[PDB]
């Protein structure tokens, strides 16, 4: 009852909700160079997105 | 025999974020703990000391929530509403 | 944040209830039967 | 040149992990460690002296070593058989004589080996050699399973060698091998392997053969820009499987192995030269011996003698077996491919 059909064809992707860790290389100790931490992490958490 | 005390033990693992230090900013490295009797000799005859009025941290460290189950739903507007509100709803931990 | 994981739980019992609020809709067409086969009796007969 | 398959055409260029491996230590940074915190003619000689800088802008590959000898014709002819066959260098037979008088058990003819070895050398003139192995394969023709492509290996042999009588030459030398298992001094304690051809150079009476004494086979540029490959050919006679009579039939390496049998009987002496191809270690390889070859256990100290001789890398080993032209004699050929020579010591007897 039919000849041609409609398919898709794009494969699909996945949502990357991950467990998200940091090695940072770090020049001096101090609360800017630790929160540097911190704050690596809200960029890396911020790629995700 | 002091020398003793402070050389048996490995040094920690963590790094925290606020140290207690000096008034100049040394650091400072362990801890002893004794009565008032012995401790009070030393200070005396033994050892010396080379600073009274230390730093202190005040507020505690705290914690982020890193990764989760995503878990969601939906009263069905397309089919891939259901992704765009994952993205709304992980937009908000950060 | 505490708020946050509230509209996840209480949202997930809107789930659990309608699914046991459902239970009663289906219990109207099974003890719709089990009368109706009491109250006839076979064509044999 | 730069193709657009790039992923592979750079791949056999030789990476991205070379290119990445030099990213961190030296395309970044300033750190490793810092501080804290001529009209025809030129231009075609003109771009081979640009190809000599393209020789030297730029230089897998695997490594050979390659031997030469100086050899004389007698025994072997390298033009009449092709690049592919193998070789078999000897000791100097000053020494057959001496050694037959010490190495023959008592009541044995030592005079034997002298005179077989000395008849030789007024047949072939009608100087430690080379043996090619063709020419060995007619010569103990006489002891074979198969007889009628040994046979093949004779037709081709009394036509095509360089000679006066190549057939004097070959029952001579089977004459020389009887009196060498008689004698007891065994052809492996003389026979010693020398790697398979690619080229030789021709000269009257003697010939400068180039082979490959440890290697792989078919990427030696021969010197034909053409063709630099060529396939190691055996002869059906001497090619035997254990795979195939002990139902191995699993995939994996395939070694190669040269194989002697004696019989050891008064004045009725076999010789028969196998290659050997298996999936067996050579120390798991004297127990096959056992279960094949019984019969000229009785009739002689051992019966077998061998050696390696080559390994085939390939997963599943393929083989060819196919009837060839040695000028205009069809032979069933045996022909191997894909050979990794390395060459081995032989094994003992007495």
């Amino acid at each position: 009852e039919d000849t041609e059909a409609d398919v898709p064809v794009t494969y699909g992707e996945m949502v990357l909700n991950g467990a998200n860790l940091v090695t940072a290389l770090v020049m001096g100790k101090a609360v800017r160079s630790l929160d540097d931490v911190g704050r690596h992490l809200l960029e890396m958490q911020e790629e995700q997105l | 025999w002091l020398v003793d005390l402070t050389t048996a033990t490995q040094p920690s693992v963590a790094v925290p974020r606020l140290t207690h230090a000096d008034t100049r900013g040394r650091p400072v490295d362990g801890v002893l703990v004794t009565t008032a009797a012995i401790k009070q000799r030393l200070l005396q005859s033994f050892l010396k000391v080379e600073d009274t009025e230390a730093d202190v941290p005040v507020t505690y460290g705290e914690m982020v929530l890193n990764g989760a189950n995503l878990v969601t739903a939906l009263v069905m507007r397309s089919l891939d509403d259901v992704g765009r509100h994952l993205l709304e709803m992980q937009e908000e931990q950060l | 944040i505490s708020l946050h994981r509230q509209l996840r739980a209480i949202q997930q019992l809107a789930r659990n209830v309608q699914a046991v609020l459902g239970a009663f809709e289906r219990g109207t067409a099974d003890q719709m039967l089990h009368v109706l086969l009491e109250k006839a009796p076979p064509l044999a007969l | 040149t730069k193709p657009l398959p790039t992923a592979p055409m750079a791949w056999a260029e030789s990476s991205p992990r070379e290119l990445a491996g030099h990213a961190p230590l030296r395309r970044v940074l300033r750190p490793p460690i810092a501080r804290r915190d001529t009209r025809a003619t030129r231009d075609d000689t003109e771009q081979a002296v640009d190809k000599i800088l393209r020789g030297a802008r730029r230089a897998g590959a695997p490594r050979y070593h390659l031997t030469r000898q100086v050899t004389l014709t007698d025994l072997c002819q390298p033009n009449a058989e092709r690049a592919g066959a193998l070789l078999l260098a000897l000791r100097h037979p000053t020494d057959l004589p001496h050694l037959a008088r010490h190495r023959a058990p008592p009541g044995r003819q030592t005079e034997r080996l002298a005179e077989a070895w000395g008849q030789l050398l007024e047949a072939s003139a009608l100087r430690a050699g080379l043996v090619s192995f063709n020419f060995l394969v007619a010569a103990c023709a006489a002891a074979y399973d198969a007889r009628d492509a040994a046979e093949a290996v004779r037709a081709h042999i009394t036509t095509n060698y360089g000679g006066t009588r190549a057939g004097a030459r070959l029952d001579r030398f089977s004459e020389c091998l009887r009196a060498m298992v008689h004698t007891h001094v065994f052809p492996h304690e003389v026979m010693r392997f020398f790697g398979g051809l690619v080229s030789w150079v021709t000269q009257d009476e003697l010939a400068s053969v180039t082979a490959v004494c440890s290697g792989p086979q078919e990427a030696t540029h021969t010197g034909h820009p053409g063709r630099p490959r060529s396939a190691v050919t055996i002869p059906a006679c001497a090619f035997v499987d254990l795979d195939a009579e002990l139902c191995l039939g699993g995939p994996g390496a395939a070694f190669l192995y040269l194989v002697f049998t004696y019989r050891q009987c008064r004045d009725q002496e076999l010789c028969c030269v196998y290659v050997v191809k298996s999936q067996l270690p050579p120390r798991g390889l004297e127990a096959a011996l056992e279960r094949l070859f019984g019969r000229l256990r009785i009739t002689n100290c051992t019966y077998a003698a061998f050696a390696e001789l080559g390994v085939m890398p390939d997963d599943s080993p393929r083989c060819l077996h196919r009837t060839e032209r040695f000028g205009a004699v069809g032979v069933p050929v045996v022909i191997l491919e894909g050979v990794v020579w390395r060459p081995g010591g032989w094994r003992a007897c007495a």
